[PDB]
RNA sequence: GUUACGGCGGUCCAUAGCGGCAGGGAAACGCCCGGUCCCAUCCCGAACCCGGAAGCUAAGCCUGCCAGCGCCGAUGAUACUACCCAUCCGGGUGGAAAAGUAGGACACCGCCGAACAC
RNA sequence: UUGCCUCCUAAAAUGUAACGGAGGCGCCCAAAGGUUCCCUCAACCUGGACGGCAAUCAGGUGUUGAGUGUAAGUGCACAA
RNA sequence: UUUCUUGCCGGAGGUAGAGCUACUGGAUGGCCGAUGGGCCCCACAGGGUUACUGACGUCAGCCAAACUCCGAAUGCCGGU
């Protein structure tokens, strides 16, 4: 199982640890998106900016 | 009037006025009680209208609990002047009330004089309060 | 018109300098305070104004010995 | 004087939280854990409205028949979580219990008939804790008040207390204490 | 002055070592008590200037 | 039944034995290395134990209740001496010469000291 | 190795405490007897210190049982909260108490020595 | 009012402003410093000529509510 | 790469909340009942009667920036 992250909102206004969590996992326009394993790592890397992306499972 | 003897500090903080009320919820004392449904500062100037206004009706026999104290002083700086020059002296009393706070308790035998009381002391008080019995 | 009060004094950076884990030098002080907040543990030394220090080198770790909560040094192996 | 329980079902909760109580209470129910000497905190929501009803019926304190996904219990009402505001039952707590078991309880005094006219009667406490079975277990116990002479007080050691239930209270709790109804010239010489 | 600052001397070689201070209301003969004296060598007797 | 109301002296003895023991515990205790000597003492036998307080244990041991001990027709104080004679020829068996004297909580001297010079002379250097 | 044993310890030092009832004196632990000697009382051989074994389980010590007081204490709910939604109201996802309840608990672990078949 | 010290504000690391809320300091002690050893208070009940709740004596209950030169805070009964 | 983020691990706190028979203060109503109040027989002995005031205590419900038997979420220090 893993997963894809695209990135809809932006990122003014934004918190600094959620800018830093999306620079982690690799995505820094809008629409852009990332394929990256279903880990706890990732999990979390997604929990903090869940608002800023929408993600959907491969397969 | 109700004023505490003494308070340790006599110049504090206005006193958070937020949440619901978790102690002191519930009519113990008489069997109709007045419970209150909004945030605010009750002076001992509210309490004594309203204990003398639930008085006035009944007039006959009947306790009246007070189960709120004004302890809680809210200071006033004197009148023209400008800011600053520290805070004011102490000049009215307060007690700081929740959503939830039984106020006043009335025990009466019968009913509709009892409620219209208690209605009587509502309108006193400068918060929406419901009367409340001894039932769930 | 006036305050009789608006003096207060500097503050004086009190607190744990080293937490648990952290591995310090042989008399790096760990914890200031003023009374014995924290009182001496193992391999752990008192200063004169109530301040631990530590004995040898290692890692911090705290504990509690008999209702007293304590700071001691824990000799971490050489590699 | 045995209790008919009262028959209610119950479902075990899926997944626990707050969200997960905030939305089954949304939804007409009541969460609530059975426990006792079963030994299993077991995690159950209940029908709100016959949750309310049956409480009506017979008070806070009275045996129910819980129905667990066919499994047939005996509960009894242990406390019930209330909003302050509100006023809806939020949580329920339900010991298992069986037939011939003693059980600690609190049962709710409601003083009874007029007094005599010069002074007024006001109670104090108005529970009294009993030992009693778990079929047995009565919702309400009544105290006597018919023309007292003058002021006088009354405790839970002279109680009419039902066949086959104990006192826990000490003996001397008052309960209902008669007090002389303030006079014109005493009425509003207190409270300031 | 009630607790002034004095000086203490050693008596085998007349150098004064330590100063400190010392309640003149209380104490108001000379001082004197067995100091450490850098140049003696030893512990020697230390009285008031 | 007679109901007894009054503390007994062997009360106040024993917990403020172990009360001065304790106090004096604060600043002795034993390695491997330097172990410590600590002194138990009745009105009939004095105890020695040498503890290494790293793990709890003990080392070495002897009392007076031993054959030998018991086979003098002396005093107490030549007790004590065997007592401090057999305990260092223990240690030092045992692989050990320094120690520190856990006095136990009784005051230093009598047969206490006895023993304790005892073991200073018999090679136990504290 | 057995011990209704004696010491020295440890434990986020009461789940170990207080209290109550019922037992024990092998060696031990005590009390007990005396002040000749070391040593001692801001007076007192009461304490401490030194010598002794006439009496004792009445205590201290230890053993067994009681949950009356003190202690410990969930599950669930709730309070509060981080972040996020959300035009005030309010909600969602994570964390989650205090109090209370069910209950638990009359401690457990270690190393030496004593007597005992050895 | 202006330097120093202690607390609260101060939002559980540290730090944090106002003519914000409260107080202290400009010393004292040749012991009230060092070490060695020993002890446990305050309060309460009971029994005692002055002597009264209260002064010193005796018995008990009493784990900290007393005391710590000196503000406050952190400590200390293992005792500081 | 020492920076920063996320997961996990090792920490120290006294805030939100709560609690108060766990302290310091405030504070509601009951209950018993003093000591000290008055009176009788008649002494200012002694005894009891009485709106007595009603120490202490106790039952139930509460309150606090400078209260705390308790007590988070976050943040902070380190490691990985
Ligand atoms: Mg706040
Ligand atoms: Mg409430
Ligand atoms: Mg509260
Ligand atoms: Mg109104
Ligand atoms: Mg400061
Ligand atoms: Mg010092
Ligand atoms: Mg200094
Ligand atoms: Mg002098
Ligand atoms: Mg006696
Ligand atoms: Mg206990
Ligand atoms: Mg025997
Ligand atoms: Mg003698
Ligand atoms: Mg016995
Ligand atoms: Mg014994
Ligand atoms: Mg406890
Ligand atoms: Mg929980
Ligand atoms: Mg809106
Ligand atoms: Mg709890
Ligand atoms: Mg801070
Ligand atoms: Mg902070
Ligand atoms: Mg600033
Ligand atoms: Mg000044
Ligand atoms: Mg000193
Ligand atoms: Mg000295
Ligand atoms: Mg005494
Ligand atoms: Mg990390
Ligand atoms: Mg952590
Ligand atoms: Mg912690
Ligand atoms: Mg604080
Ligand atoms: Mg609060
Ligand atoms: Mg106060
Ligand atoms: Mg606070
Ligand atoms: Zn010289």
């Amino acid at each position: 199982a893993e997963l894809k992250i695209t990135q809809v909102r932006s990122t003014i206004g934004a918190r600094w640890k959620q800018r830093e969590s999306l620079r982690t996992l690799g995505l820094k326009k809008i629409r852009q998106s990332v394929v990256r394993e279903d880990n706890a790592q990732t999990r979390g890397l997604i929990n903090t900016v869940h608002h800023l992306v929408e993600v959907e499972e491969v397969g | 009037m109700l004023i505490p003897r003494k308070v340790k500090h006599r110049k504090q903080h206005h006193p958070e006025q937020r949440g619901i009320a978790s102690g002191g919820t519930s009519v113990s004392f008489g069997d109709y009680g007045i419970q209150a449904l909004e945030h605010a500062y009750i002076t001992n100037r509210q309490i004594e209208s309203a204990r003398i206004a639930i008085n006035r009706h009944i007039k006959r026999g009947g306790k009246v609990w007070i189960n709120i104290f004004p302890d809680r002083p809210l200071t006033k700086k004197p009148a023209e002047t400008r800011m600053g020059s520290g805070k004011g002296s102490p000049e009215w009393w307060v007690a700081n009330v929740k959503p939830g706070r039984v106020l006043f308790e009335l025990s009466y035998p019968d009913e509709k004089t009892a409620r219209d009381a208690l209605t009587r002391a509502i309108h006193k008080l400068p918060i929406k309060a419901r009367i409340v019995t001894r039932e769930e | 018109s006036s305050s009789r009060n608006g003096r207060d004094s500097a503050a004086q950076r009190l607190g744990v300098k080293r937490f648990g884990g952290q591995v310090v030098k042989a008399g790096e002080i760990l914890v200031r305070q003023r009374g014995t907040h924290f009182h001496p543990g193992v391999n752990v030394g008192r200063g004169g104004d109530d301040t631990l220090f530590a004995l040898a080198p290692g890692a911090v770790e705290f504990g509690a010995k008999r209702g007293r909560k304590t700071v001691n040094i824990v000799p971490v192996a050489r590699p | 004087t045995a209790n008919i329980p009262n028959k209610l079902t119950a479902n075990v909760r899926t997944r626990t939280g707050k969200g997960a109580s905030r939305q089954a209470r949304r939804d007409g129910k009541v969460p609530a854990v059975l426990y006792g000497h079963g030994t299993d905190p077991q995690h159950l929501e209940l029908n709100a409205r016959d949750f309310a009803a049956v409480l009506r019926s017979h008070g806070t304190n009275a045996i129910l028949t819980l129905d667990i996904e066919g499994t047939e219990q005996l509960a009894l009402t242990k406390a019930l979580d209330v909003h302050p505001i509100r006023r809806n039952i939020q949580h329920a707590d339900l010991l298992v219990v069986q037939r011939g078991e003693k059980v600690t309880v609190e049962v709710t005094v409601l003083v009874e008939g007029d007094a005599t006219p010069g002074t007024l009667v006001t109670q104090d406490a108005n529970t009294i804790e009993i030992e009693a079975e778990a079929l047995s277990i009565p919702e309400q116990l009544t105290v006597s008040v018919e023309g007292v002479e003058a002021g006088t007080q009354i405790t839970a050691g002279q109680i009419s207390l039902p066949e086959g239930v104990n006192l826990i209270s000490d003996p001397e709790l008052l309960v209902v204490n008669v007090v002389e109804a303030p006079s014109a010239e005493a009425l509003e010489e207190e409270g300031a | 002055d009630v607790r002034p600052k004095i000086t203490l001397a050693c008596e085998v070689c007349k150098h004064r070592n330590y100063i400190t201070k010392k309640n003149r209301r209380n104490d108001p003969d000379r001082l004197e008590i067995k100091k450490f004296c850098p140049n003696c060598g030893t512990h020697q007797p230390h009285k008031e200037s | 039944a007679h109901k007894p109301v009054g503390q007994n002296i062997s009360e106040v003895r024993r917990n403020a034995r172990l009360r001065r023991h304790a106090r004096l515990r604060k600043k002795v205790a034993g390695t491997a290395e330097v172990p410590r000597l600590v002194v138990n003492r009745s009105a009939r036998h004095i105890h020695v134990q040498l503890v290494n307080d790293l793990n709890g244990t003990t080392l070495a041991a002897a009392s007076s209740i031993e054959a030998d001990v018991r086979a003098i027709d002396g005093d107490k104080k030549a007790h004590s001496v065997r007592v401090g004679q057999l305990i260092a020829e223990r240690a030092k068996a045992a692989g050990v010469e320094t120690v520190v004297f856990d006095r136990g909580g009784y005051t230093y001297g009598g047969r206490i000291a006895a023993l304790a010079d005892a073991a200073r002379e018999a090679g136990l250097k504290f």
